[PDB]
């Protein structure tokens, strides 16, 4: 994380200060797939 | 939605050290020393408690500095230095003696005129 | 001598038109990185896509390099017309500066830079100016008990300028900011009322100038 | 404002394409940071002037001002002016849109309970010390003898104040008391400042509403272009999203930056004021407001600053002959 900053200024000296180097985010782990009448097959085989 | 924020890489000059303290701004500390600041989570910098004059600003008054060997540290910012005026309705405090200060102030006054 | 130091010996103290003139030329070096930029077109050089392409849809090609590169300049232009009205509002405050400090002497508290201010001198800088003020700020301080007036006969005297102090004996008035203890005479008072009013007026003897002269 | 998120969310199908308009992404944010670096810097300079923070004594006998209002309250957590917490009153989920398009809000460097520092150390230098700690060491001096000078200031001789005392004492304590029945009910004079809080949050929302604009391509959910086409198709399409986006973005930058440099000068005015106002006694007539100037007290509001300005203004006049 120190060496991507150091791209942002593009120079090799970095100045005393805080400075915004690329943000991250969060990843996610897994996909949720959710769904909820029903067919009369107990009405029509038996 | 899952948090995000700027990562900041607080550092004094790399002239004084190659030690940077990251600061991810606005996370609680678990999606990365750690510190869990008002601001974000702040790794690699050692809280410290006795506060000083500001050195480089993060946010919420938290203000990093570079000494202690040293490490990066970071603590609450301290506003100036406090004092209490001894104050009495009889009491007048006269400078007897002064100081001749010269101050340099620096303006813009044009910039670089492009077509 | 200072100054010299405090110029010679930092980098930063400029940095106020060190970041004109940075910006100025930043922006430049983007907007010219614009040009090479394919805006959605097959390419950033203007001849290849004429080059390579029959013109007739080369038209729709060049019109994402031109509305890439017109709007590019539309945000450098109103970059530099914010940025420029900055430096418009702060070449005011140099003039004003100019005129009142330099010029005149100024009775604005720290428009001039700390303290009390006697005279400023102004010195060019590239794109810029700079002020050396000469600014008046008091060092050693004395407790004194005060009173705001003082009792002689029953009328009270009051400082004409400046107050009374004493150091605990005797009775001075002085000026404000800075201590030069007077013995206290009517030239340095002007009656006003009498005592009852007055909070926290002291007793004391105001000499007169006159009074000695007479006698013989 | 995270350009790349912000324009496409998370999905490089768009993250491509936006590098080709290259520092379109970047400069953005060398704008919004330009801003957001030097909104401290407002606040540094309207309310950090003061070299040292003071602090009233134990004890207050002032002459009959009772500043109790203005100081800061003992007993509250954060220290603050009982006058103070009525504005945080009326001045005032939105912000968890914003924390999830990419549009994050930076704390302010200073919170709250630094400012309360400050505007409480300026209040107390002003009180105990007159005006010369703007100057240089503050100086003890009797609150009631530096109201003698500051007459002088405007004119009138200060055998005036040391019989009237009581008199402007009562007028002083009272003119106190009916602001605090103002702000009590007045939602107004706080416009200005709800004003700004309004308009940012206003082009924030506007912002995020251009979202769920078409722009012309066949739906704003960056994902349901790709899904339903194959994406050579799409590298078209995204276009009118990102061209859409991306415009927006540099509408409502180069807002924040005609705003903020509107707030820009109001900062300044407020240093203006802080320094020649409060530290010192202002000779610039209706400057401080109407009538001859005593004395300003600052008091932090959220995101601004309000003045209390003491002033002096003549009431019952007589007819006189003159020569
Ligand atoms: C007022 O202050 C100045 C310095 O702040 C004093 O100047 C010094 O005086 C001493 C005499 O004891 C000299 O030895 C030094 O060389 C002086 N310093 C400089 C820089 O010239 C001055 O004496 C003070 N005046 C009074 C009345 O105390
Ligand atoms: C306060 O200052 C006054 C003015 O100098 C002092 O009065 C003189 O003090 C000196 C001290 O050596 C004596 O020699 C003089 O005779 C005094 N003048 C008169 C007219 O009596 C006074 O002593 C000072 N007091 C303190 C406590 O500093
Ligand atoms: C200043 O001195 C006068 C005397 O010259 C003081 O007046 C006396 O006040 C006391 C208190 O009420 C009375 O009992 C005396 O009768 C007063 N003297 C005369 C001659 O009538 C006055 O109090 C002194 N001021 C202070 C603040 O002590
Ligand atoms: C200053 O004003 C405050 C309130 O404006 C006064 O505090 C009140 O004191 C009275 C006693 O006279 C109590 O009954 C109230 O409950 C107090 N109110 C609050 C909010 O504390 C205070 O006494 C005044 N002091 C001076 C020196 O004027
Ligand atoms: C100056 O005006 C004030 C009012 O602003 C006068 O003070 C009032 O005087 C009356 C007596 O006629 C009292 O009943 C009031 O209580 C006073 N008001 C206050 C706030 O104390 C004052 O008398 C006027 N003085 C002159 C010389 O005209
Ligand atoms: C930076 O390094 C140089 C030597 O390379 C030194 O002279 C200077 O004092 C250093 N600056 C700081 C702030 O330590
Ligand atoms: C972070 O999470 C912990 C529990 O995991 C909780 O105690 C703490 O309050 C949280 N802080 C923030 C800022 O979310
Ligand atoms: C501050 O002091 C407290 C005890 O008062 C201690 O628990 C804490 O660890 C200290 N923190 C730092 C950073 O010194
Ligand atoms: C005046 O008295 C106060 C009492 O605390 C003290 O702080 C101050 O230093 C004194 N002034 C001088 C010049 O000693
Ligand atoms: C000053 O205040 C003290 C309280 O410590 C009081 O005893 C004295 O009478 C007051 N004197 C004046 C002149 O205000
Ligand atoms: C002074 O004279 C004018 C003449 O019209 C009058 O209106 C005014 O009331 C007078 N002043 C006072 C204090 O009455």
């Amino acid at each position: 994380p120190l060496s991507e900053t150091k791209c942002t200024l593009k120079s090799f000296t970095v100045e005393k200060g805080i400075y915004q180097t690329s943000n991250f985010r969060v990843q996610p782990t897994e996909s949720i797939v959710r769904f909820p009448n029903l067919c009369p097959f107990g009405e029509v085989f038996n | 939605p899952c948090s995000f924020g700027g990562v900041s890489v607080i550092t004094p000059g790399t002239n004084t050290s190659n030690q940077v303290a990251v600061l991810y701004q606005d996370v609680n500390c678990t999606e990365v020393n750690v510190f869990q600041t008002r601001a974000g989570c702040l790794i690699g910098a050692e809280h410290v408690n006795n506060s000083y004059e500001c050195d480089i600003p993060i946010g919420a008054g938290i203000c990093a500095s570079y000494q202690t060997s040293q490490s990066i540290i970071a603590y609450t910012m301290s506003l100036g230095a406090e004092n209490s005026v001894a104050y009495s309705n009889n009491s007048i405090a006269i400078p007897t003696n002064f100081t001749i200060s010269v101050t340099t102030e620096i303006l813009p006054v044009s910039m670089t005129k492009t077509s | 001598g200072k100054i010299q130091d405090s110029l010679s010996s930092t980098a930063s103290a400029l940095g106020k038109l060190q970041d004109v003139v940075n910006q100025n030329a930043q922006a430049l070096n983007t907007l010219v990185k614009q040009l090479s930029s394919n805006f959605g077109a097959i390419s950033s050089v203007l001849n290849d896509i004429l080059s390579r392409l029959d013109k007739v849809e080369a038209e729709v090609q060049i019109d994402r390099l031109i509305t890439g590169r017109l709007q590019s300049l539309q945000t450098y232009v109103t970059q530099q017309l914010i940025r420029a009205a900055e430096i418009r509002a702060s070449a005011n405050l140099a003039a004003t500066k100019m005129s009142e400090c330099v010029l005149g002497q100024s009775k604005r508290v720290d428009f001039c830079g700390k303290g009390y201010h006697l005279m400023s001198f102004p010195q060019s800088a590239p794109h810029g100016v700079v002020f050396l003020h000469v600014t008046y700020v008091p060092a050693q301080e004395k407790n004194f008990t005060t009173a705001p007036a003082i009792c002689h006969d029953g009328k009270a005297h009051f400082p004409r300028e400046g107050v009374f102090v004493s150091n605990g004996t005797h009775w001075f008035v002085t000026q404000r900011n800075f201590y030069e203890p007077q013995i206290i005479t009517t030239d340095n008072t002007f009656v006003s009322g009498n005592c009852d009013v007055v909070i926290g007026i002291v007793n004391n003897t105001v000499y007169d100038p006159l009074q000695p002269e007479l006698d013989s | 404002v995270d350009c790349t998120m912000y324009i496409c969310g998370d999905s490089t199908e768009c993250s491509n394409l936006l590098l080709q308009y290259g520092s379109f992404c970047t400069q953005l944010n060398r704008a919004l940071t330009g801003i957001a670096v030097e909104q401290d810097k407002n606040t540094q300079e309207v309310f950090a002037q003061v070299k040292q923070i003071y602090k009233t004594p134990p004890i207050k006998d002032f002459g009959g001002f009772n500043f109790s209002q203005i100081l800061p309250d003992p007993s509250k957590p954060s220290k603050r002016s009982f006058i103070e917490d009525l504005l945080f009153n009326k001045v005032t989920d939105l912000i968890c849109a914003q924390k999830f398009n990419g549009l994050t809000v930076l704390p302010p460097l200073l919170t709250d309970e630094m400012i309360a520092q400050y505007t409480s150390a300026l209040l107390a230098g002003t009180i105990t010390s007159g005006w010369t700690f703007g100057a240089g060491a503050a100086l003890q001096i009797p609150f009631a003898m530096q109201m003698a000078y500051r007459f002088n200031g405007i004119g009138v001789t200060q055998n005036v104040l040391y019989e009237n005392q009581k008199l402007i004492a009562n007028q002083f304590n009272s003119a106190i008391g009916k602001i605090q029945d103002s702000l009590s009910s007045t939602a107004s004079a706080l416009g200005k400042l709800q004003d700004v809080v309004n308009q940012n949050a206003q082009a924030l929302n506007t912002l995020v509403k251009q979202l769920s604009s078409n722009f012309g391509a066949i739906s704003s959910v960056l994902n349901d272009i790709l899904s339903r086409l194959d994406k050579v198709e799409a590298e078209v399409q995204i276009d009118r999203l990102i061209t859409g986006r991306l415009q927006s973005l540099q509408t409502y930058v180069t807002q924040q930056l005609i705003r903020a440099a509107e707030i820009r000068a109001s900062a300044n005015l407020a240093a203006t004021k802080m320094s020649e106002c409060v530290l010192g006694q202002s000779k610039r007539v209706d400057f401080c407001g109407k009538g001859y100037h005593l004395m300003s007290f600052p008091q932090s509001a959220p995101h601004g600053v309000v003045f209390l300005h003491v002033t002096y203004v003549p009431a019952q006049e007589k007819n006189f002959t003159t020569a």
